[PDB]
């Protein structure tokens, strides 16, 4: 570090000369103080874009913690300066970095203000819901501070992957349901090709949301897919009251999510919801309300001639 | 539990020679231990030959290995909490009103 | 209980015209003595299917456990009693139902060698993961007490369903990958083209497994599908060799369900494996070892210039 404070308080000044000299005489660029500050720190928190640059050039280290955990970045999203947010993305900054505290640059780019900032950072994959040591989310920070475009914006897209999820829960729900019904002591073909084609039917569902989601320039965020409640199915009576009850639900998200693109003023988002979405939904619960009424009429589930009658007539 | 009938001579005796001479060269030896079991038997005996003398009838050869590899029965007092201790324990345990360990600390206290 | 030891006695015994004049004169079926032992209990103990039939007439409980957690179904399953361990199932007994060691009764089905009762449990939907207080297995207490047919069944099923699920895996980073390429800033239309492709091939492969289990009378269990491990690649390239990787671990899990059905004795299997997995394995490899190749000779990463006329050209 025998240039290294000399590197410092260039960083502290800003002197796009001072530190062309100094890696003309090849001043280190790790040069850290006792408490861990380097100079790329004091580079982010001035806001000078060619010291940051020329410092990823000598290499730099771009994720150096302090002793409070704080990263260029962190600083660079509490002053606001959005070229260096980007650059040190640009170079391979870890967005979802936890300080002392577990705030991550998106909890203080949502506490403070920034748009422009907080869509970098959403574009590189921030984590929508990172809880701090009180337990907050970005969301309960931007709403804490009044920041009410902020948390419209982080409602919406949460919402959407949300919905992208219970769609592809929903296939696999008809995957079960379809292979329970050509076991060799369950013999019902037709039942078992009506929801295989249910199945396909919510796979494109899902792909139709995730198409709309890349076209607005909003980030897909994948999660699990749990298996479905039973692997044993009663009868086709039970199944057709089960699939009933998992539209219903499926329905009623999406009215919600209707809801919510309404209190954002984005008709976009509520054409495309009534057009694709809410008309096939009342069609589903009408025909499988129709099924479950007349299995019921004809006898079954305690009646086996009852449901190979249906299997023929209404599903063959 | 290994029971062993001894004869235990009164310690207010001043008879204490004849006895052990009744004892030891008349008692426990071949001919008092037959003498005696003409009328009852005493299964397996402490004498080592009356021992090799009856061991041909198998109940009495499994009643001394059961013995030699038994628990002696305590002479203490103490034993008494025990006949109430541990039975209790299996009294817990068959029932099952408490668990193994349960029982068996219970029973230890 | 004025009658309940009447009937504990004759569940004891084995008199079905006593229980027939105790349910004549009403005699009570829930007869609990100090340590939970039902008349249930002793007529699934004993082994007589009538007063088993006649209490579950009158309404006796199925699932009633002793102070040990023992249910009619376990003593069933240690005595290898088949038509009572059914009867119990079809009168709604809990397959998984544990005891004070935590052992369900297909542990001990297989700890003492029965097999129907091991077939009977596993239709029922018996779980082969369960594990007691000493972390066994079912498996593990076959394979300690020499029940070999036992082992291979329990293994053989367990390795399909691992299969299964990880065809459903691979078909979902697929997905991942594909939406990646149709970002904004990343405005590659046939490899995302291409990768949608291949996620819903890897659907169909699940599928044919799935099909291939009800054929044989096995039992079908669905698992979480996890998340992918990115949800940014970084370029064709990187993805191309993480699509390579993938495919290569399939393989390989492929050709230990191969080695396992070989061992198992089970031509059908094996030449299931065969014609309509291993070869499709080996294609997809070639291809995808040709897309790197040629990817990396192009210039690519670095190369802008490469990765578009790929696009067009190979892809196209």
């Amino acid at each position: 570090s025998e240039l290294g404070k000399e590197l410092l308080e260039a960083a502290r000044a800003g002197q796009d000369d001072e530190v062309r000299i100094l890696m003309a005489r090849g001043a280190e660029v790790n040069a850290a103080d006792n408490t861990g500050t380097t100079p790329l720190h004091l580079a982010a928190y001035s806001g000078h874009l060619e010291i940051v640059e020329v410092l990823l050039k000598y290499g730099a280290e771009v994720n150096a913690a302090d002793v409070f955990g704080y990263t260029p970045l962190h600083l660079a999203a509490y002053w606001g300066h959005l070229e260096i947010v980007e650059v040190l993305l640009k170079n391979g900054a870890d967005v979802n970095a936890r300080d002392s505290d577990g705030m991550t640059p998106l909890h203080l780019a949502a506490k403070w203000g920034h748009l422009e900032i907080v869509e970098v950072l959403l574009r590189y994959g921030a984590d929508v819901e990172a809880q701090d040591k009180f337990g907050k989310t970005p969301f309960d920070l931007a709403i804490d501070n009044g920041n009410e475009d902020i948390a419209e914006v982080l409602q919406a897209l949460l919402a959407i992957n949300r919905q992208i999820n219970l769609e592809l829960y929903a296939s696999y729900v008809y995957l079960s349901m379809s292979y329970y019904f050509d076991r060799d002591d369950v013999a019902l073909k037709n039942f078992a090709k009506y929801f295989l084609h249910q199945s396909h039917e919510e796979r494109e569902h899902a792909e139709k949301l995730m198409k709309l989601q890349n076209q607005r320039g909003g980030a897909i965020s994948l999660q699990d897919i749990k298996k479905p409640d039973c692997d044993d199915w009663e009868s086709g009576l039970n199944a057709m009251e089960c699939a009933l009850h998992l539209e219903k639900n499926v329905n009623q998200s999406l009215l919600e999510l209707h809801k919510l693109a309404t209190d954002c003023n984005d008709p976009h988002l509520c054409d495309f919801i009534e057009t694709h979405y809410l008309n096939e939904q009342v069609k589903a619960i009408k025909e499988l309300g129709d099924h479950v009424t007349n299995l019921r009429k004809m006898g079954a589930p305690e009646s086996g001639l009852a449901e190979y009658l249906f299997d023929k007539h209404t599903l063959g | 539990f290994v029971g062993v009938l001894s004869a235990g001579i009164n310690a207010a005796s001043p008879n204490k020679e004849l006895a052990k001479e009744f004892l030891e060269n008349y008692l426990l030896t071949d001919e008092g231990l037959e003498a005696v079991n003409k009328d009852k038997p005493l299964g397996a005996v402490a004498l080592k030959s009356y021992e090799e003398e009856l061991a041909k009838d198998p109940r009495i050869a499994a009643t001394m290995e059961n013995a030699q590899k038994g628990e002696i029965m305590p002479n203490i007092p103490q034993m008494s909490a025990f006949w109430y201790a541990v039975r209790t324990a299996v009294i817990n345990a068959a029932s099952g009103r408490q668990t193994v360990d349960e029982a068996l600390k219970d029973a230890q206290t």
